[PDB]
C-alpha cells in the first residue's frame, strides 16, 4: 500500500493505497460451495496413484 | 532502415495473447450473461508480416 507511484513538487508521494486499494488472498468470488442449503467451503480429498 | 529496425519490429508487432471477462466480479449488477474478451496481437500469415 505504500508503494510510491510519483513523488511530489511539495515533497510528498503518490502511493498505490490511493489509486487502487490491496486486498490479501480472500478472492475466488469465482465459486461457492453450499452444504444442505448453507454456504460452506468443500475441501477434497483425494488419493495418490498406488 | 538497418537490421536491428527490422528485429526490433518483427519482435514486438509479432507478440502475444491477452484475456479477460466481463462480469467476473459478483456486484456491479445484475447482468445474467458472462463472456470472455480476448485481443490477440499475433500474426497468421506471411501477409500480416
Amino acid at each position: 500500500e505504500n508503494i510510491i507511484l510519483r513523488t511530489n513538487n511539495d515533497g510528498s508521494f503518490l502511493r498505490l493505497k490511493d489509486v487502487a486499494d490491496v486486498e490479501i488472498g480472500s478472492q475466488q468470488y469465482s465459486s461457492q460451495g453450499r452444504l444442505n442449503g448453507n454456504d460452506a467451503v468443500p475441501i477434497m480429498i483425494n488419493l495418490q496413484s498406488g | 532502415i538497418t537490421a536491428t529496425d527490422v528485429i526490433s519490429a518483427v519482435n514486438d508487432q509479432n507478440a502475444q495473447y491477452a484475456t479477460g471477462k466481463i462480469g467476473e466480479e459478483p456486484v456491479t449488477q445484475k447482468s445474467p450473461y458472462v463472456y470472455s474478451i480476448t485481443m490477440q496481437g499475433r500474426l497468421q500469415n506471411p501477409s500480416e508480416f
